């Protein structure tokens, strides 16, 4: 029950969002990245992510577990500490060797947004 | 109005 964008944009500003961005970049999949538990990990301020569809989930699996860990330091530096993260899409582990695109099409909210959360523990 | 474009 922790926060989310459903409960900062409604139902119907997020499919027109979704809708709008899909027609205007159909190569790329809307993402949104939320925290799932309660531990060290930081909430990430800029959490929406435009996705190459080609992109491998393992591939994105790696960009997220940076950016999770990043935060600013001023201009042109970025702090990165090392912490353990498990990454979920609608509670299941993301299948390594697939495409974005696919989960898109399995997993996508009927909003449109490609919900995926973050966990210090491995569970759900 | 704001999106993170990953890249390889
Ligand atoms: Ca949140
Ligand atoms: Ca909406
Ligand atoms: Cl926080």
């Amino acid at each position: 029950g922790m926060p989310s964008l459903k409960d900062e944009v409604s139902f119907e500003n997020r499919v027109a969002e979704t809708h709008k961005i899909r027609s205007k970049y159909p190569n790329r999949i809307p993402v949104v990245i939320e925290r799932a538990n309660r531990s060290n990990l930081p909430i990430i301020e800029k959490k929406k992510f435009l996705v190459p569809m080609n992109m491998l989930v393992g591939e994105f699996k790696f960009i997220l577990h940076q950016h999770i860990n990043q935060s600013a330091y001023g201009s042109n530096m970025k702090l990165f500490r090392e912490r353990t993260i498990y990454l979920f899409v609608n509670n299941i582990v993301p299948k390594t060797g697939l495409l974005m695109q696919d989960l898109y099409e399995m997993y996508k909210d009927e909003d449109g947004y490609l919900y995926m959360e973050y966990s210090s523990e491995s569970s759900l | 109005n704001d999106w993170l474009l990953p890249s390889y």
